C-alpha cells in the first residue's frame, strides 16, 4: 500500500499507487470507475475492501538557464511533482524550493521581488545573478 | 550526461539561448508487480 | 464561474497568480 | 416419478406496460453522482410485457385452468413473479426440451438451488411437491417430477443448503420479485431483485434496478423457455401465483448513478 | 450624478447575484476546454478496429507480429485523437486571443 | 482572457507504461513533439494575452 | 540485389516445426532452439 506498483486484479492488468478507498461498493461490484469512464479503484479479491488507484507521480522537466554565452549552470523544474518524490531519480539537492508549480531544484529562493526575466508561472520566474 | 546536454540534445544545438526549454517527462517507476485473485478453492479431483 | 492526471494530461498553472490579477485591477 | 394431467391447462395471457422496470446493473462497475450512457439488452420502457393471469375459480373446486407454457427466449428475458406460498421454482432453458439434444434446468428446492445441464426427457408438466405440518411442525418436500431422464450432464451445480420456509404476515399482496435472463457468448445470466410492495392487480409503478446474482458457462443454444409451478401419479392441490414475461431488445440507456453508486434512475433514449 | 452612479453599481450586484446566463461567455470557455479534455480521456476507451482498448490484452495473448498488427490501430486512432485535440485547442486558442 | 494551459505527455497518453507501444510509435517520429510544441505555444500565449 | 553480410544456418527437425522457424515466434524451437530477429530479413527455406 501507499507505493507505485505494477498491478493486476483478476486479470485487472495496470500501474500506479494503491490505497485504502472511503468508498463503499455494494457487493457485486469490483472495479470503481470515474466520471471518464477510467478506472479509479478496485475491490482487493482475498480481504473484500476497496482500494482507490492513484497515478503514479509524473510530471514535464522544464530546465531553466541563462544563455550558454553566459554561462553552464542551470535549474530545473519538475512541473506539479512534489519535492518528495524528486529524490527517486541533482536528488542531493543543497538547494530546493516547493511551488504550486512543482518542485525547483537548482535555483536560490531570494525573497526580493524583482522584475520578471524567466517566466516559471505561478507568480515565479528566475533570471542569473551574483 | 546533466540537464544541459539534455537541452541541447532537445534543441539540436550546441549553444542554448537564454530561457526555460521542455524536456522528455519525469515519472515515478513502479516498485514491484503485486497479483491479487481469489483463493483457490475447488479444485479438480485428482485424488479420485 | 464554476470550475485527467493519469493519461499524461496536465494544467499548468498561469503566470499571474489571482493575487497579482487583483494587483494590476 | 413422471405422470402428467389430461386436461389442457392451457388458456389466457394478458398485456400491460412495463413503464421503468426491468433496469439492472449492466457492468461491476462502481460510478457515482455520474450518468452514464451504456448499450445492452434492456427491457424498454412502457413495452407490452405479458401477464400469465391465475383467475379465481368462481363456479369449481380447484385449479381447472393452470398453465405453463413453452415461450420463445431471444436476446433474454425479463420475468417477474406476485407470489404469496413460494409457488414459482425454477425454470427450464434451452432449445428442442425433449432430450433429443442438451438442456438447462434451474431449480430451487426446499433445501438448495440446483442448476443442471443435460439431455433431459422433461415430463409433460415438470413439478415440485410438498407435505405440510405433518406431525413434526415442519414443511418436507416429497414430489420432485421434472425428468424420466438426464443422460449427459456437461455442467452441474448445488448451492448450500438452507431450510427454505414462509413466515411473516401483511394481508395485501406484499412481494415483487424480478429476474432477468441473458445468453452472451457461451455465458448464462441472471441478475434479480425482490422488494416489498402493497398491490392489488398491476406491475408496480416507480423504479428499482436487479442486481447480478450468478454467471454460468453453460455454451447451449437457448432458442426458449419454460418456468416450474409447485404443490403420486394424478390429483393434487395447488397454490395462487401469477407471472410476466418480456423479451430485452438491444437498446441504448442513460442511467444514473447516485453517491452510493445505485441506480437511482434511467432513460431510454428510444 | 452620483446618486445615480452609487444606484447603478447597487444594480451591478443585485444583477450578478440574480442573473445565471451574465458569465456565460467565460463558462463557456471553461465548458469547451473541459469537455475537449473529458472528450480525449474517454476516446482512450475506443477499440479503433482492435480486439481491445486495453494494452495488455492485446499483449498477453499475442505474438510480436499479431500484437503489432492490432497495436498500430491503436497508436493510428489515439495519434489522430491527439492530432483533433490540439487541432480543436489551437483553432480555439484564435478566438481567446 | 485566456484558457486553461494544458501540456500533454503524447508517449503516457497513446502507451502508458509499455516499452512496445512506445518502439511502435517510433515508426511515425515527431509527432509526439510537434504536437507538444503546439500545446507549448498555446499555453506560453496565455500569460502574454 | 547485392548483400553487405550473408549466412546460411542448416539444421534437420520435424516437417511439423516449420511454423516455429518464421520470425517473432514461441514454441520449444522458437523459445530454447533457434530463434529468428523481429527485424529478420533473409529466406527461411525448408524441404522434406
Ligand atoms: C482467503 O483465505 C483466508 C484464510 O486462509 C481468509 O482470511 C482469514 O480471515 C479470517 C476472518 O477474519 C481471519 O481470522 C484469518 O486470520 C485470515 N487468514 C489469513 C491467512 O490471513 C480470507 O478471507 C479468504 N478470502 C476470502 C475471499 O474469504
Ligand atoms: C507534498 O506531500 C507532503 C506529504 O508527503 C505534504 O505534507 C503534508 O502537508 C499537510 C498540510 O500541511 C500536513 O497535514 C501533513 O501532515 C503533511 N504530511 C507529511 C508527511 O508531512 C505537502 O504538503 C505536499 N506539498 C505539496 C506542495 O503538494
Ligand atoms: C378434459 O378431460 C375430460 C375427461 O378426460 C374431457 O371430458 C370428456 O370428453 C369427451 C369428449 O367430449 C367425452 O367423450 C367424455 O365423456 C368426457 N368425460 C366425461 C366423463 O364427461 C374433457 O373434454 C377434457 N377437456 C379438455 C379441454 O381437454
Ligand atoms: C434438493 O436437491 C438436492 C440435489 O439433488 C438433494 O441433494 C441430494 O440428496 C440425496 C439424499 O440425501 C444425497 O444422496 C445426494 O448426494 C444429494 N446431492 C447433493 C448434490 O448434495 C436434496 O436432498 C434435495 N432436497 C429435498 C428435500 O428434496
Ligand atoms: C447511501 O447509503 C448510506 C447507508 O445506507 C446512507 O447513509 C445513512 O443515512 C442515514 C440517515 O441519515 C443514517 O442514519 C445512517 O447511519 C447512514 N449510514 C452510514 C453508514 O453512515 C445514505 O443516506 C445513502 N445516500 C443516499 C443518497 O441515498
Ligand atoms: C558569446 O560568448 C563567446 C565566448 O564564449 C564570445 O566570443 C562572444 O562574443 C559572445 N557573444 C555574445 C552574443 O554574447
Ligand atoms: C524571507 O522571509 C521569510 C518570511 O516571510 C523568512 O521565512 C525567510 O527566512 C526570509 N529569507 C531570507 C533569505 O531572509
Ligand atoms: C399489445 O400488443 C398487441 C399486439 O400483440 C395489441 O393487440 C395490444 O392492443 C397491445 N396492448 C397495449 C396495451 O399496448
Ligand atoms: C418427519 O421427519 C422425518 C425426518 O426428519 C421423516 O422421516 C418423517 O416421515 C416426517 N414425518 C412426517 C409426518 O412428515
Ligand atoms: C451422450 O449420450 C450419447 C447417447 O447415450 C452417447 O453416445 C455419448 O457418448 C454421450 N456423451 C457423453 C459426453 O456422455
Ligand atoms: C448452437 O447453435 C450453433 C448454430 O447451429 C452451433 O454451431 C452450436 O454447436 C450450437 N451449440 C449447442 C450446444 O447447441
Amino acid at each position: 500500500k501507499n507505493k507505485c506498483v505494477n498491478f493486476n486484479f483478476n486479470g485487472l492488468t495496470g500501474t500506479g499507487v494503491l490505497t485504502e478507498s472511503n468508498k463503499k461498493f455494494l457487493p457485486f461490484q469490483q472495479f470503481g470507475r470515474d466520471i471518464a469512464d477510467t478506472t479509479d479503484a478496485v475491490r482487493d479479491p482475498q480481504t473484500l475492501e476497496i482500494l482507490d488507484i492513484t497515478p503514479c507521480s509524473f510530471g514535464g522537466v522544464s530546465v531553466i538557464t541563462p544563455g550558454t554565452n553566459t554561462s553552464n549552470q542551470v535549474a530545473v523544474l519538475y512541473q506539479g511533482v512534489n519535492c518528495t518524490e524528486v529524490p527517486v531519480a541533482y536528488s542531493t539537492g543543497s538547494n530546493v524550493f516547493q511551488t504550486r508549480a512543482g518542485c525547483l531544484i537548482g535555483a536560490e529562493y531570494v525573497n526580493n521581488s524583482y522584475e520578471c526575466d524567466i517566466p516559471i508561472g505561478a507568480g515565479i520566474c528566475a533570471s542569473y545573478q551574483t | 550526461l546533466d540537464p544541459l546536454s539534455e537541452t541541447k540534445c532537445t534543441l539540436k544545438s550546441f549553444t542554448v539561448e537564454k530561457g526555460i526549454y521542455q524536456t522528455s517527462n519525469f515519472r515515478v517507476q513502479p516498485t514491484e508487480s503485486i497479483v491479487r485473485f481469489p483463493n483457490i478453492t475447488n479444485l479438480c479431483p485428482f485424488g479420485e | 464561474v464554476t470550475l485527467q492526471k493519469f493519461n499524461g494530461l496536465t494544467v499548468l498553472p498561469p503566470l499571474l497568480t489571482d493575487e497579482m490579477i487583483a494587483q494590476y485591477t | 416419478q413422471c405422470v402428467n394431467f389430461t386436461n389442457r391447462t392451457q388458456l389466457p395471457s394478458a398485456y400491460t406496460n412495463s413503464f421503468t422496470r426491468g433496469v439492472y446493473y449492466p457492468d461491476k462497475v462502481f460510478r457515482s453522482s455520474v450518468l452514464h450512457s451504456t448499450q445492452d439488452l434492456f427491457l424498454p420502457f412502457f413495452s407490452n410485457v405479458t401477464w400469465f393471469h391465475a383467475i379465481h375459480v368462481s363456479g369449481t373446486n380447484g385449479t381447472k385452468r393452470f398453465d405453463n407454457p413453452v415461450l420463445p427466449f431471444n436476446d433474454g428475458v425479463y420475468f417477474a413473479s406476485t407470489e404469496k406460498s413460494n409457488i414459482i421454482r425454477g425454470w427450464i432453458f434451452g432449445t428442442t426440451l425433449d432430450s433429443k439434444t442438451q438442456s438447462l434446468l434451474i431449480v430451487n428446492n426446499a433445501t438448495n438451488v440446483v442448476i443442471k445441464v443435460c439431455e433431459f426427457q422433461f415430463c409433460n408438466y415438470p413439478f415440485l411437491g410438498v407435505y405440510y405440518h405433518k406431525n413434526n411442525k415442519s414443511w418436507m418436500e416429497s414430489e420432485f417430477r421434472v425428468y424420466s431422464s438426464a443422460n449427459n450432464c456437461t455442467f452441474e451445480y448445488v448451492s448450500q443448503p438452507f431450510l427454505m420456509d414462509l413466515e411473516g404476515k401483511q394481508g395485501n399482496f406484499k412481494n415483487l420479485s424480478e429476474f432477468v435472463f441473458k445468453n452472451i457468448d457461451g455465458y448464462f445470466k441472471i441478475y434479480s431483485k425482490h422488494t416489498p410492495i402493497n398491490l392489488v392487480r398491476d406491475l408496480p409503478q416507480g423504479f428499482s434496478a436487479l442486481e447480478p446474482l450468478v454467471d454460468l458457462p453453460i455454451g447451449i443454444n437457448i432458442t426458449r423457455f419454460q418456468t416450474l409451478l409447485a404443490l403420486s401419479s394424478s390429483g393434487w392441490t395447488a397454490g395462487a401465483a401469477a407471472y410476466y414475461v418480456g423479451y430485452l431488445q438491444p437498446r441504448t440507456f442513460l442511467l444514473k448513478y447516485n453517491e452510493n453508486g445505485t441506480i437511482t434512475d434511467a432513460v431510454d433514449c428510444a | 450624478i452620483a446618486n445615480q452612479f452609487n444606484s447603478a453599481i447597487g444594480k451591478i450586484q443585485d444583477s450578478l447575484s440574480s442573473t445565471a446566463s451574465a458569465l456565460g461567455k467565460l463558462q463557456d470557455v471553461v465548458n469547451q476546454n473541459a469537455q475537449a479534455l473529458n472528450t480525449l480521456v474517454k476516446q482512450l476507451s475506443s477499440n479503433f478496429g482492435a480486439i481491445s482498448s486495453v494494452l495488455n490484452d492485446i499483449l498477453s495473448r499475442l505474438d510480436k507480429v499479431e500484437a503489432e498488427v492490432q497495436i498500430d490501430r491503436l497508436i493510428t486512432g489515439r495519434l489522430q485523437s491527439l492530432q483533433t485535440y490540439v487541432t480543436q485547442q489551437l483553432i480555439r486558442a484564435a478566438e481567446i486571443r | 482572457v485566456s484558457m486553461t494551459k494544458t501540456s500533454v505527455d503524447c508517449t503516457m497518453y497513446i502507451c502508458g507504461d509499455s516499452t512496445e507501444c512506445s518502439n511502435l510509435l517510433l515508426q511515425y517520429g515527431s509527432f509526439c513533439t510537434q504536437l507538444n510544441r503546439a500545446l507549448t505555444g498555446i499555453a506560453v500565449e496565455q500569460d502574454k494575452n | 540485389l547485392c548483400f553487405t553480410n550473408v549466412y546460411a544456418d542448416s539444421f534437420v527437425i520435424r516437417g511439423d516445426e516449420v511454423r516455429q522457424i518464421a520470425p517473432g515466434q514461441t514454441g520449444t524451437i522458437a523459445d530454447y532452439n533457434y530463434k529468428l530477429p523481429d527485424d529478420f530479413t533473409g529466406c527461411v527455406i525448408a524441404w522434406n
